[PDB]
């Protein structure tokens, strides 16, 4: 990545540098990756973590923290691949899914969302306050700047 | 043997949008998450 890029990534890992030491930790990894536009899911960043913690020392330096972002790194168009992975739950193909049903799935499939987390999800995805969810609406909305 | 379908796509979708929805909440400071100063 530019010079300009990577400044970018250093500032934010320096902010989660508590005391300045080129450190990081574990506990603040995923926090900073999803800082910078990466969206692990909970396998992959507790495999990360196991990648530090093999040495049985929980602290990443710059340079590793680099080569964890670039390893596997996939760019895409966003937004679109988010508002596909919706289309897959919008059963009558209209381009809404209900906000009980985004719920229901969202905390009984794959890595299920704590209450709090899918209780933030409704908040923001309903917005009409009508018990349905414009999907790509709601994906636009999150990804604005 | 395998998942049919819609539950393997299901499966694999959902995962996509529970990453991303975590992420979302970091980046846009939702649910009582901030950023250090």
């Amino acid at each position: 990545l530019t010079e300009e890029q990577i400044a970018e990534f250093k500032e934010a890992f320096s902010l989660f540098d508590k005391d300045g030491d080129g450190t990081i930790t574990t506990k603040e990894l995923g926090t900073v990756m999803r800082s910078l536009g990466q969206n692990p899911t909970e396998a992959e960043l507790q495999d990360m973590i196991n990648e530090v913690d093999a040495d049985g020392n929980g602290t990443i330096d710059f340079p590793e923290f680099l080569t964890m972002m670039a390893r596997k790194m996939k760019d895409t168009d966003s937004e679109e691949e988010i508002r596909e992975a919706f289309r897959v739950f919008d059963k009558d193909g209209n381009g809404y899914i209900s906000a009980a049903e985004l719920r229901h799935v969202m905390t009984n499939l794959g890595e299920k969302l704590t209450d709090e987390e899918v209780d933030e999800m409704i908040r923001e995805a309903d917005i009409d306050g009508d018990g349905q969810v414009n999907y790509e609406e709601f994906v636009q909305m999150m990804t604005a700047k | 043997g395998p998942l049919g379908s819609q539950d393997l796509l299901e499966l694999k979708s959902v995962i996509k949008l529970q990453a991303w929805w975590r992420g979302t909440m970091i980046r846009r400071e939702i649910g009582g998450f901030k950023m250090p100063k």
